[PDB]
């Protein structure tokens, strides 16, 4: 019985012992690819370890970045926050500047501009402005077959049984993957908190643009008089807003004659609802800011006001030392 | 709550044969019966349990230049003691799985599991993982073989249905008529994952 | 004479119904009324005007200064007043700015125009002065400025100049009118190209269809010994540019190079007539050669009429509508832009108003591919239009670009013989527009 | 010089690396002997079991059995012209009180479909075919195993003085005619090539 | 001429991916391109012939004189994991680092059910040292065939249209059982 | 104020005439000769099981064209075309219910499940009949060809060369015209009927005469160079209706003028590996189904030369 242990466990074991030392010989002479330093990204990776991203290893985030021949959000199963995290290591990324949808600026669908001829071909946007650049009475409108939805990898684009494309707010994940795919040049970006923009991109005079469709912008000028904070500006017989000084006032919608700035009218009028326990009866907005709007006498808490004036700016929200206003948006509907 | 998830990871979520689609020569070499499917699944998951837990259980002494040649030493020695056990006890399953037998060793899941969920994990969970892909692996071959067997013999479990002047289609349990099976098998669970 | 012969590989057989128009005489348009001539008749720089509203204009006056290199002038048609100086529809589908003149009834030649002299006389450097001048552009469908290919850089050699008269698209026999009727001018013209460039060899390729216009042209040419004709068998993309070079020379253009490497010059026999008649005459270009025909017009003929008449009135001189028609093309059946109105001006480019009836304009709706591979055997460049359809159409635009899709030449021909009735030579348009795009985005 | 002289400590953990490799590898010794003391001989018993139950059924009946020392095996297989060798393993001779009874014979006969089949036939005193079965084959399941059920009954019968001749036919004719399987007819050639090496075997001994 | 018949055989008559259901996973994982599909049958060619030798040396001269053969899969797993960890080490370093996209598929070459296999069919049919290398390699050049010819009609399918449900793996295996009736086309052959 | 509502679309403006339904109408229009010959040979049995294949294929195209909500472009005569070169690899004692499997498996499994027309990689008809070869062998194999008429051939042709008994075959001119006695699968036993319908196919420009000549010239040499007769290899056997009618598929065969001659010398040498040294007395169909997977390593050496594009040499990406 002696033997029948001693024989194999000896075997077995000069077996195994020889190819451990020969396993740690090996290490040298051969592959001394440590150069790049390794431990950087191997913990924030969630971790599937498949082929679909390059980068031939998953621990292969130290030699891939540092020579910007890889994205930063080249892992998708990682998402955001591990691309957030990658770039932090750097630097670069965890910002600001909130998120952002895809916004479509035109509303002509299939019966205010109307086609002027037939096409025959495939259905497809690029293929139709090979076609002498479409049949559409407008130049400058939707073509209508859905090159956008075709392009989106998250699915947020649906095209309407009027023809144009509408996205869903909660599957967008502000990318340009639809933008630089339309040939018009109509989808864009804008900040989700906005709801005033200009839905047009015409380029023609007046009498043309009210020719070619029903809420065509004809240049008229009448917009830019009602706004104050210089956001919106008319530029190649088209108007156009910033986002950046617009205080969503809501006095450009109801002055176009045309029917062609988004929103409805349900802003504003809360002029000074002051809250009474961080006031000091300072009076400083009874004077002036550019509307009356406050008139009263010295104003001891609680605040006597009538409310049936004023234009909701929002200025007075933040200059006051104490911030005693609250906005509050309170209208019909 | 962590003991459960990854107990039931396992059958649906991400099957060994349906969704991650490893070890496919034994699935598409001995299913040709409902009860070689049985038996290669049960043998498969005892080797399962019995590497996964020896390996959980030496997770602070193997260094990672010599990895691979301490995983496959446990593998194989459990590989042999199951194939002594079931040579003296179980003659005719042996003779049925003459070659896969020995090759259990080399499975594409066992490996897998044992670099990926044995190396990082406790004790406790590596069990609970070892048991969900038995048995997952377990009714994935039962499912086929019955499949199979049912087509091109006319019986299930040895059970005759068709009657005895039933003519098969001899091409079920022949290598060609496996492959085609399982690819529209496989077609027809991605088709009820996405239009749901 | 010596009169060899020459052809290429692949290519296809259309009907050819250049039998309706071929034995019909020459007619010339009456005097017109109104001309509308857009600011941009060439490819470059649009020319900026130099007139106002109400002012008198005379014959021959021009209206137009270039802006830079890359650019002609722009003169006036007729004699009249200035109506207005908008934009008005263009051929290319959006309105483009144009100058309006209304015709007073007679004809007054501007007090500035003399003959610029003798082939003896000119040279070099006053025969490109002149061409310049002129405002003569390339008459053969493209519109690139003569003046430009006429002046060769230092470091290019050329030897000689070959002129493309193998007119190859159905419909269309107006250059066998101008072989047949002013064979004296084209052989002019091109001696005065081959002085202005500098070399002593001269080519013209006639196809075998027009054996009358090589008699004419052999008759012409005389006792000279430096020039040549060349009898081409019959065929639709023997007249591009390329396959013309292939059979009468023998060499091949490389890959995006230009055919000045290959050493030649490769020019119009209207462009050579034109630039003849403005050395003699001294006028500039205002007046061409045109073909109404199709399916839905009464009475179709070649016409000479002049640059700025709408459409609608060249149909009305030519009968009319017999029917209600379905399609209108600006060129051949081939290569032509449809249009959407008929208030288009007539160019210094189109060479044919082609009408088609509603029977005759209706093509089935695309189909499977059955792998035939015809589209392989009918490419002239030799190429797969297949796979680079099949890669476009699902957006691939490197496989596009690995099948060497940037030298496709679109001739149309490998959509024509699809038994599926494809549309292959749009998604190949497609592709080559997004790889030209992706260039300028990435660099 | 060993790559620029390697810093000495590349060599001490040299011998960490072996060390436990040889430990875990004692170690699986050490359980795979201890299962082998166990199982490899209960294994041998149960197919000899397998082997006496072969005997018995072929042969059946109530008497006891005998083996040749294996030499006089071979002198009979390089004896009557056997043009290949070594295709014959086992013959065993029956007694039931004194008197002969028969004689059982154990043949891998190659030429089959996937390699070697291993046919066993028991042959009674007068020349008469008591069975024959299969022991060993490696054929497809749903073609070729089909050998080991209804198609070995109709062996008994014969007579052990001619050979046999395989017909392929629905009809089985008369005497020494053996119907083979539809789509399987390699393996009855063999099957049919075994038998006749045993028949020529029991003429050569029983003279 | 045994050998060229045995070659013959192992190549043609009884190839290893279509027939004997061994060099499976790799065969599907690997084979979406021409080039990896080359660079892995070179690899596996190598690693079969370098193991065969190895294999026969260590079973006949150590486990059968000494009454050891239960050990035989232990020892022939070793040396096989042994050798496919330098082929590893040897891989990275000189040949192209863009080559380490087969993704779990290059330490799965350990596993690799055709080189296990076919070092115990060598083991089992009794053979001598030039028959089992002209077997590996034999088996390496049939394995190599199968995978260029799957690598070429994948592309021929990535041109066409497949509907939306069957897509990568359901098409591979039709694909892979059109192929095995093809191949059935090869059977009876006697060499 | 009348419009006119013109069409705009892209170059060209005109087309040829012929289109996919004219090519299968054609290819009826050749295969009806072997029609008529199998219909006055082996009775009226003959013609049924044809008209029972093409239904079934019809119909199981429009199941699976109204369930994936697609248009029914049955109008095209490919269904047709695929059912009747599959009856005509039939034996006459066959069931009828084989046929109705054969059509299911060549239509639904083989090409409607890799997109549809055009857009698979292997012969339908050929895949189908391999596949029942496999599954029922006795239905299929040496015994359904003989008519129940006639009980003194009890062999075909090309199993009386197989086993040397060359002295009670069917004369030459016998195997040619295919009457007085010859027997086999209901559309093949005629070879001056297959090369009559497969002449007109090559006049119309629908095929060429590469792949039928050079599948018939290495035949006749490989005949030749081991000591055989290379007419009676070639008027026995499925090689006529395979050269003219099977491997000149149009989804399975290379693009380029180069590869239509490798595809055929290699599916003319394995056609006579199998015949003489093979387990099988024909190996037509897995010879054109073993080149149908090498198709596409052809193609991509066998491209031409792009005009303008000369090089000097095959540097590419070195
Ligand atoms: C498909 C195709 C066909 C053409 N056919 C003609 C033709 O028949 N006649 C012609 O003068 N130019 C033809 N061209 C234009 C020539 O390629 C080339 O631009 C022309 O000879 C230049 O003439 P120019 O120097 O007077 O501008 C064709 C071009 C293409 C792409
Ligand atoms: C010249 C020609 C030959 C054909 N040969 C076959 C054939 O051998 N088998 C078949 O099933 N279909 C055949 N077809 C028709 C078939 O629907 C098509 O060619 C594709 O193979 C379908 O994918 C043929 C069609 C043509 C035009
Ligand atoms: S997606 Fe991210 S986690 Fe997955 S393999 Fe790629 S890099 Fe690794
Ligand atoms: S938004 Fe642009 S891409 Fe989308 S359908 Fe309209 S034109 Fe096409
Ligand atoms: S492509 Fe990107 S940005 Fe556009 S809709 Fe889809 S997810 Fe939003
Ligand atoms: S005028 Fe403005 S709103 Fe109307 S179709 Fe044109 S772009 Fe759209
Ligand atoms: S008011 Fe309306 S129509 Fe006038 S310029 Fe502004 S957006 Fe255009
Ligand atoms: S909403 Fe107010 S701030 Fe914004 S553009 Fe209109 S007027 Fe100006
Ligand atoms: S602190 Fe603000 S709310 Fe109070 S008086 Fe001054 S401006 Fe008005
Ligand atoms: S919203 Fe503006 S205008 Fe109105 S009270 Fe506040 S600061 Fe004054
Ligand atoms: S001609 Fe049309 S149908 Fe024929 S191969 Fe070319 S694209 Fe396909
Ligand atoms: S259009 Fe382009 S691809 Fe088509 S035949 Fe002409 S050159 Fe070839
Ligand atoms: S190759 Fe994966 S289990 Fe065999
Ligand atoms: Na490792
Ligand atoms: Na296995
Ligand atoms: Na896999």
């Amino acid at each position: 019985m002696l033997n029948a242990i001693l024989v194999p466990v000896g075997i077995l074991g000069v077996f195994g012992l020889i190819f451990g030392i020969g396993l740690a010989i090996a290490a040298k002479v051969f592959e001394v690819y440590e150069d790049p330093r390794v431990p950087l990204v191997r913990a924030a990776l969630p971790g599937a370890n498949c082929g679909g991203c390059g980068l031939p290893g998953c621990d292969a985030l130290a030699a891939n970045i540092v020579g910007g021949s890889a994205a930063i959000d080249a892992c998708p199963v990682g998402g955001a926050s591990c691309a957030a995290a990658v770039a932090e290591i750097m630097g670069m990324e965890a910002g600001s500047a909130v998120k952002k949808v895809a916004t479509v600026i035109c509303q002509g669908t299939c019966e205010t501009a109307p086609n002027r001829a037939e096409y025959y071909g495939e259905m497809d946007c690029r293929e139709a402005m090979i076609a002498s650049g479409g049949s559409k009475g407008c130049r400058y409108g939707c073509l209508g077959y859905g090159t956008c939805k075709a392009v989106c990898p998250f699915d947020a684009i649906v095209i309407g049984e009027d023809g144009l494309p509408k996205v869903d707010p909660e599957k967008c994940t502000s990318c340009g993957k639809c933008v630089e795919a339309c040939p018009k040049s109509i989808m864009t970006l804008v900040p989700e908190a906005q709801e005033v923009i200009v839905k047009c991109h015409n380029f023609d005079k007046g009498k043309i643009a009210r020719l070619s469709c029903t809420t065509a912008c004809i240049a008229c000028g009448a917009c830019v008089k009602a706004c104050r904070f210089d956001a919106i500006t008319v530029e190649n017989n088209c108007a156009k807003i910033d986002y950046d000084k617009c205080r969503q006032c809501y006095e450009c919608v109801d002055k176009c004659p045309m029917n062609c700035i988004s929103g409805d009218v349900e802003y504003g009028k809360s002029t000074a609802y002051i809250i009474e326990e961080n006031c000091i009866a300072c009076g400083l907005c009874a004077k002036n800011c550019p509307v009356n709007a406050i008139t009263g006498e010295i104003k001891k808490p609680p605040y006597v006001i009538d409310h049936d004036m004023c234009i909701g700016c929002g200025i007075c929200f933040d200059k006051c030392r104490k911030s005693a206003i609250e906005m509050r948006p309170n209208k019909t509907k | 709550m962590n003991f459960m998830k990854n107990l039931t990871r396992g059958i649906i979520r991400e099957n060994p044969t349906f969704v991650l689609v490893l070890g496919m020569c034994p699935t598409l070499a001995v299913t040709t019966s409902a009860i070689n499917g049985m038996g290669m699944g049960l043998a498969t998951m005892l080797v399962l349990i019995g590497s996964n837990v020896a390996i959980s259980a030496l997770r602070k002494v193997i260094p990672d230049n010599i990895r691979i040649p301490a995983f496959v030493v446990v593998i194989a020695s459990f590989v042999t003691i199951v194939g002594m056990l079931m040579k003296a006890y179980v003659p005719a399953l042996d003779a049925a799985l003459g070659i896969f037998i020995p090759l259990i060793v080399v499975n594409c899941i066992i490996l897998a599991r044992a670099e990926a969920f044995a190396f990082s994990n406790g004790i406790a969970d590596s069990f609970a993982d070892a048991v969900g892909m038995g048995l997952g692996f377990t009714l994935a071959l039962t499912i086929l073989g019955s499949i199979r067997e049912i087509l091109g013999a006319g019986s299930i479990f040895g059970f005759s249905l068709f009657g005895a002047a039933y003519e098969p289609v001899l091409l079920m349990i022949l290598p060609p008529g496996a492959f085609l099976t399982l690819g529209l098998l496989i077609g027809l669970i991605n088709w009820k994952t996405k239009k749901a | 004479m010596n009169v060899k012969h020459g052809t290429f590989k692949g290519g296809i057989h259309p009907p050819y119904r250049k039998e309706s128009t071929a034995e019909v005489p020459l007619g010339f348009g009456k005097k017109p009324e109104m001309v509308i001539i857009p600011m941009s008749l060439h490819i470059g720089a649009p020319c900026t005007p130099i007139v106002k509203k109400g002012d008198t204009v005379f014959l021959g006056q021009r209206v137009g200064e270039p802006n830079g290199f890359v650019s002609v002038p722009v003169h006036a048609s007729v004699s009249g007043k200035v109506i207005a100086v908008e934009e008005r529809p263009h051929a290319s589908g959006d309105r483009v700015m144009s100058v309006v003149i209304e015709s007073d009834g007679l004809d007054t030649i501007d007090p500035s125009i003399k003959p610029y002299g003798t082939l003896e006389d000119m040279d070099a450097d006053a025969i490109k002065k002149m061409v310049l001048n002129a405002g003569i552009v390339g008459l053969g469908g493209a519109t690139f400025p003569t003046h430009v290919k006429l002046a060769i850089p230092p470091d290019k050699k050329v030897d000689c100049v070959v002129l493309n008269g193998a007119e190859c698209e159905p419909y269309l026999t107006a250059d066998h009118h101008l072989m047949t009727s002013q064979a004296e001018k084209v052989v002019m013209g091109l001696k005065l190209a081959m002085k202005s460039v500098g070399v002593e060899k001269g080519f013209i390729g006639v196809e075998d269809n027009k054996t009358d216009a090589i008699e004419a042209l052999v008759k012409a040419i005389g006792n000279d010994s430096r020039l040549e004709v060349y009898s081409l068998h019959t065929k639709y993309p023997q007249g591009a540019e390329k396959q013309l070079i292939a059979a009468i020379t023998g060499r091949e253009v490389p890959s995006g190079a230009l055919p000045a490497d290959a050493g030649v010059v490769v020019m119009n026999v209207g462009t050579a007539a034109q630039i003849a008649e403005s050395m003699i005459t001294g006028l500039p270009l205002y007046k061409r050669y045109l073909t109404c025909t199709g399916d839905a017009i009464k009475n179709p003929q070649t016409i000479e009429i002049r640059i700025g008449v709408p459409f609608q009135s060249v149909i009305d001189q030519c009968g009319g509508f017999s029917s209600e028609p379905g399609k209108v093309i600006s060129g051949g059946p081939m290569m032509g832009v449809t249009q959407f109105v008929t208030d288009i001006p007539v160019m210094k480019g189109t060479s044919g108003i082609l009408c088609l009836t509603k029977e005759s304009a209706k093509i089935a709706t695309p189909s499977n591919c059955i792998h035939c591979g015809k589209c392989v055997g009918v490419c002239p460049i030799h190429l797969q239009p297949l796979n680079i359809a099949e890669y476009s159409q699902r957006n691939m635009w490197d496989k596009c670009e690995s099948n060497n899709a940037m030298d496709c030449i679109e001739c149309g021909s490998c959509s024509y013989i699809c038994p599926a009735k494809r549309t292959l030579v749009s998604s190949i348009r497609v592709a080559k527009r997004e790889i030209i795009a992706q260039r300028r985005k990435g660099n | 010089m060993e790559t620029k002289e390697k810093v000495q400590i590349d060599w001490k953990v040299v011998f960490k690396l072996g060390l436990i490799l040889f430990v875990i590898s004692a170690v699986a010794a050490c359980a795979l002997a201890l299962t082998n003391y166990v199982t490899a001989g209960t294994i041998e018993e149960m197919n000899v079991q397998t082997n006496t139950v072969a005997r018995q059924e072929v042969l059946p009946k109530a008497a006891d059995f005998e083996a040749v020392p294996a030499k006089d095996v071979e002198k009979i297989a390089s004896e009557i012209g056997m043009e290949k060798p070594e295709e014959l393993l086992e013959v065993y001779i029956g007694k039931s009180n004194g008197e002969v009874v028969g004689y059982t014979v154990k043949t891998g006969p190659t030429s089959g479909y996937a390699g070697e089949v291993q046919v066993l036939t028991g042959i009674s005193a007068d020349g008469v075919i008591t069975g024959i079965t299969i022991i060993k084959s490696n054929e497809t399941p749903g073609l070729g195993a089909k050998a080991s059920g209804v198609w070995n009954d109709q062996f008994t019968g014969k007579s052990a003085k001619e050979e046999l001749v395989v017909v392929k036919g629905t009809t089985k004719e008369g005497s020494n005619e053996i119907q083979a399987i539809t789509g399987s007819t390699i393996t009855s050639k063999a099957v049919t090539s075994g038998v006749n090496m045993s028949i020529q075997v029991y003429q050569n001994l029983s003279k | 001429m045994t050998l060229i018949f045995i070659m013959i055989s192992a190549i043609f008559v009884n190839n290893f991916v279509l027939s004997r259901f061994l060099g499976i996973c790799p065969f599907l994982g690997v084979s979406k391109q021409v080039e990896t599909a080359v660079g892995m049958g070179v690899a596996v060619t190598f690693v079969m012939a370098l193991a065969s030798a190895i294999t026969y040396v260590v079973q006949y001269a150590i486990l059968d004189p000494l009454s050891l053969g239960y050990l035989q899969t232990i020892a022939f797993i070793l040396i096989i994991a042994a050798l496919v960890q330098l082929v590893e080490m040897i891989i990275k370093k000189s040949s192209p680092s863009l080559y380490q996209a087969l993704g779990v598929y290059l330490p799965l070459i350990t596993t690799n059910c055709a080189v296990l296999g076919v070092a115990l069919i060598n083991i089992q049919n009794e053979y001598n040292f030039i028959e089992t290398i002209f077997n590996g390699v034999g088996a390496a050049l049939g394995f190599t065939l199968a995978i260029v010819l799957f690598a070429g009609i994948r592309e021929r399918l990535e041109t066409s249209a497949v509907p939306k449900a069957l897509e990568g793996f359901p098409i591979a295996l039709l694909t892979a059982g059109l192929m095995a009736i093809a191949f059935l086309g090869f059977s009876g052959m006697k060499l | 104020m009348n419009e006119l509502n013109l069409t705009v679309s892209s170059s060209p403006h005109i087309r040829a005439k012929h289109s996919t339904a004219s090519i299968m109408q054609n290819v009826i229009i050749a295969l009806l000769p072997a029609l008529a010959v199998a219909g006055y040979v082996f009775g009226l049995w003959a013609l049924a099981l044809v008209a029972i294949c093409v239904i079934s294929s019809v119909a199981t195209e429009a199941v699976i064209q109204k369930l994936l909500k697609k248009p029914i472009t049955v109008n095209d005569w490919s269904a047709v075309v695929t059912g009747v070169l599959l009856a005509f690899n039939l034996p006459i004692n066959a069931p009828w219910w084989i046929g109705v499997v054969g059509s299911v498996f060549a239509i639904a499994i083989v090409k409607q499940c890799f997109g549809g027309l055009g857009q698979n990689f292997i012969n339908p008809a050929l895949a189908a009949r391999a596949f029942l070869l496999a599954s029922w062998p006795g239905h299929m194999t040496s015994t359904a060809y003989i008519p129940l008429t006639d009980t003194v051939t009890t062999a075909t042709p090309l199993a009386l060369l197989k086993a040397g008994e060359t002295g009670s075959m069917p004369s030459t001119l016998d195997l040619f015209t295919g009457l007085n006695g010859v027997y086999g699968c209901i559309g093949e036993i005629s070879a001056l009927a297959l090369l009559i319908g497969g002449l007109y196919l090559i006049y119309k420009g629908i095929i060429s005469w590469r792949i039928p000549t050079i599948y018939l010239l290495t035949i006749a040499i490989f005949a030749l160079l081991v000591g055989q007769d290379p007419i009676v290899h070639m008027v026995s056997g499925g090689v006529m209706l395979g050269a003219f009618f099977m491997a000149t598929d149009y989804a399975s065969s290379p693009v380029t003028a180069k590869g239509q001659i490798i595809y055929a010398i290699g599916c003319g040498l394995i056609t006579m590996i199998i015949r003489l040294y093979g387990g099988y007395p024909e190996g037509c169909s897995y010879s054109i189904l073993l080149m149908n997977v090498a198709t596409p390593l052809i193609e991509r050496f066998t491209k031409e030369r792009i005009y303008g594009v000369t090089k000097i040499k095959k540097e590419a990406k070195a």
